[PDB]
């Protein structure tokens, strides 16, 4: 403290006295980050575990608003297999939520897999359903023998 | 005095967040000039309650007998079996008198039990020592002769003084007994003591309500500036908040030095009179009360001293 | 222990505490006369805590000159030291690196709230109460005048700017 | 600052001034203001009265049953006669017609000391 | 005593158009304090009397 006072006054020789230098502060060491419960849950069950679903040309739209929708533990346990994803990682997917979203259930080949996806032709891709070019979501195909 | 309050660099301007702090030195250092006025102000809040509440460097005690041949001075007096040392109308004074930012408030070098101890030698030496007490090393007058001094300056033959003695026993301690009556009724007449201390609280209060206040720009926290979006494009957004602070800094400093100046030429006219008419016989008019002056008794308060004139009318 | 705030509408920091206030199951945090936010509700299990945020100021160096003495005194302002990291627990605060002395002399360097600094002789710094000087007793007799037989003048001076 | 500092030199400087705590310490006696750059510096001499010594009084004197009063100064005592001083010094010296003026009654005031009171005329008239 | 003059907020900053009044909030409370000063001379100088 004999040299805190030296160096904030800018005088190599101090005068006698009652002086105030800097400030001190408390570092924290751990940042508490807490999420909400459960509470309202999106109808998730119905556009996934359901038991009959419509066709490729007779898709049906599903809006699904005002709950809390979880999108990670689909992707960290994973009894679902694939997902190539562009523009928006699955984390930040998590990340940025989006005043809405769509679920359309159909059912394609295994071919025409590859054929869903943003800039490309074909025969789900032409004649059935289309993704543009802007589309910020991506594919999630699995297996259900 | 009044209340001394002390911004800070650091916690004030910024919302702690590492990006403000590394900004402030792109103007150099504006807030050293506000460290150096800001204890240059606490300096004179500790020079002039040096002189004014102390006017002498001894103490000198009251005897615990008392006839005083029908006068009552133990009202204003301080009371030696309450354990805080305080007379009857400095009661009366203290209880009628009534942040996390950065904003504090410096307590001075002198608390509230000891300014009446003060007062207390100081009343002591109006009572024991008379006038000499200022005047160097005092001497033993008693009361009678104290008053034979002061009336002798306004030219009064004493054949009035000893004979209507008796008579003016009645009416000198029922004057402090009308204000004792008025100080617990009327709370108007504390005006001036409590008129420092709200302008104070205001000027606090108008330190308060500019962190929601936008200044121009998109919000008012430094978070979701530079967060939300780019810092290219949110160095214009930051460097006008804190120019947008500064500026309601720098008129906060230029009000604070005139609430100074107008408590460094108010202690000017207040150690004027304790150098006149409480010392000393003061022979002018309309200064120290409305009248022929005959004494002058202060008290103790937060924030300045409470005096009680005896005038002749 | 003092904090860092992560919610989803809320940021910054403080020490949270418990809090008796009466809340809403709709809001969120609630504010500050003082425009700081005091607290916050719960999502998960519906409860509000207070929020305080821990001790902070400036710090006081007491020291003399270069020539004299290198021995400092570290003062923290309005701040008790249990919960910071000769001990000796004021008013204005709690002040490490000094001792306290009972008797009552003469000093030079202020401190606040009614103590004060002094160097005196092995040689360290003490912090005590300031002083009000000697004491004398003046006796209260109808009969007795006190008059000087001799007096003793001198030269007082002062000094003001123009 | 220096309209106290002129309030010094038009009343410490330039006449006289009863009032005290202004010109220095108790009574002022004579001021020397001095030059220097960029202020003003004062000399003053004061009236510090050191060594005291206490002493016997009356407020008043019993003759004929007719009180007397005095106008300058207090009465002292040494415990033998009665004296009359100033405050500044102890100047003894005996009761007189010119020191006393004679008002009221001996009954009116209380702890009234008698005692006699020597005139001039008395001993001019036999001698 | 002097001569006592007035600053209000709308006139002195704005020409009388609409969008001159919607920035008057956005630097906020700033000419509320040039009220109760000047107004807080016009007692002192109610005091000077």
């Amino acid at each position: 403290p004999l040299s805190e006072t030296k160096c904030t006054l800018k005088s190599f020789t101090v005068e006698k006295g009652i002086y105030q230098t800097s400030n001190f502060r408390v570092q924290p060491t751990e940042s508490i980050v807490r999420f909400p419960n459960i509470t309202n849950l999106c109808p998730f069950d119905e556009v996934f575990n359901a038991t009959r679903f419509a066709s490729v040309y007779a898709w049906n739209r599903k809006r699904i608003s005002n709950c809390v929708a979880d999108y990670s533990v689909l992707y960290n346990l994973a009894p679902f297999f694939t997902f190539k994803c562009y523009g928006v990682s699955p984390t930040k997917l998590n990340d940025l939520c989006f005043t809405n979203v769509y679920a359309d259930s159909f059912v394609i080949r295994g071919d025409e897999v590859r054929q869903i996806a943003p800039g490309q032709t074909g025969n789900i891709a032409d004649y059935n359903y289309k993704l543009p070019d802007d589309f910020t979501g991506c594919v999630i195909a699995w297996n259900s023998n | 005095s009044m209340t001394k309050t002390s911004v800070d660099c650091t916690m004030y301007i910024c919302g702690d967040s590492t990006e403000c702090s590394n900004l402030l030195l792109q103007y150099g250092s504006f807030c050293t000039q506000l460290k150096r006025a800001l204890t240059g102000i606490a300096v004179e809040q500790d020079k002039n309650t040096q002189e004014v509440f102390a006017q002498v460097k001894q103490i000198y005690k009251t005897p615990p007998i008392k006839y005083f041949g029908g006068f009552n001075f133990s009202q204003i007096l301080p009371d030696p079996s309450k354990p805080s040392k305080r007379s009857f109308i400095e009661d009366l004074l203290f209880n009628k008198v009534t942040k996390f930012k950065g904003l504090t408030v410096l307590p001075p070098l002198l608390t509230d039990e000891m300014i009446a101890q003060y007062t207390s030698a100081l009343l002591a030496g109006t009572i024991t020592s008379g006038w000499t007490f200022g005047a160097g090393a005092a001497l033993q007058i008693p009361f009678a002769m104290q008053m034979a001094y002061r009336f002798n300056g306004i030219g009064v033959t004493q054949n009035v003084l000893y004979e209507n003695q008796k008579l003016i026993a009645n009416q000198f301690n029922s004057a402090i007994g009308k204000i004792q009556d008025s100080l617990s009724s009327t709370a108007s007449a504390l005006g001036k003591l409590q008129d420092v201390v709200n302008h104070n609280a205001q000027a606090l209060n108008t330190l308060v309500k500019q962190l929601s206040s936008k200044f121009g720009a998109i919000s008012s926290v430094l978070n979701d500036i530079f967060s939300r979006l780019d810092p290219p494009e949110a160095e214009v957004q930051i460097d006008r908040l804190i120019t947008g602070r500064l500026q309601s800094l720098q008129t906060y400093v230029t009000q604070q030095l005139i609430r100074a100046a107008e408590i460094r030429a108010s202690a000017n006219l207040a150690a004027t009179k304790m150098s006149e008419c409480v010392l000393g016989q003061s022979k002018r008019v309309d200064f120290c009360g409305k009248g022929y002056h005959l004494m002058s008794f202060p008290q103790s308060a937060p924030h300045g001293v409470v005096f009680l004139h005896v005038t002749y009318v | 222990k003092c904090v860092n705030f992560n919610f989803n509408g809320l940021k910054g920091t403080g020490v949270l505490t418990e809090s008796n206030k009466k809340f809403l199951p709709f809001q969120q945090f609630g504010r500050d006369i003082a425009d700081t936010t005091d607290a916050v509700r719960d999502p998960q299990t519906l409860e509000i805590l207070d929020i305080t945020p821990c001790s902070f100021g400036g710090v006081s160096v007491i020291t003399p000159g270069t020539n004299t003495s290198n021995q400092v005194a570290v003062l923290y302002q309005g701040v008790n030291c249990t919960e910071v990291p000769n001990v000796f627990q004021t008013r204005a605060g709690c002040l490490i690196g000094a001792e306290y002395v009972n008797n009552s002399y003469e000093c030079d360097i202020p401190i606040g709230a009614g103590i004060c600094a002094s160097y005196q002789t092995s040689q360290s710094i003490i912090a005590y109460t300031m002083s009000l000087g000697a004491e004398n007793s003046v006796a209260y007799s109808n009969n007795s005048i006190a008059i000087p037989t001799n007096f003793t003048i001198s030269v007082t001076t002062e000094i003001l700017p123009v | 600052s220096a309209n106290l500092a002129a309030t010094k030199m038009s009343e410490c400087v330039l006449g006289q001034s009863k009032r005290v705590d202004f010109c220095g310490k108790g009574y002022h006696l004579m001021s020397f203001p001095q030059s220097a750059p960029h202020g003003v510096v004062f000399l003053h001499v004061t009236y510090v009265p050191a060594q005291e010594k206490n002493f016997t009084t009356a407020p008043a004197i019993c003759h004929d049953g007719k009180a007397h009063f005095p106008r300058e100064g207090v009465f002292v005592s040494n415990g033998t006669h009665w004296f009359v001083t100033q405050r500044n010094f102890y100047e003894p010296q005996i009761i007189t017609t010119d020191n006393t003026f004679v008002s009221g009654n001996c009954d009116v005031v209380i702890g009234i000391v008698n005692n006699t009171v020597y005139d001039p005329l008395q001993p001019e008239l036999d001698s």
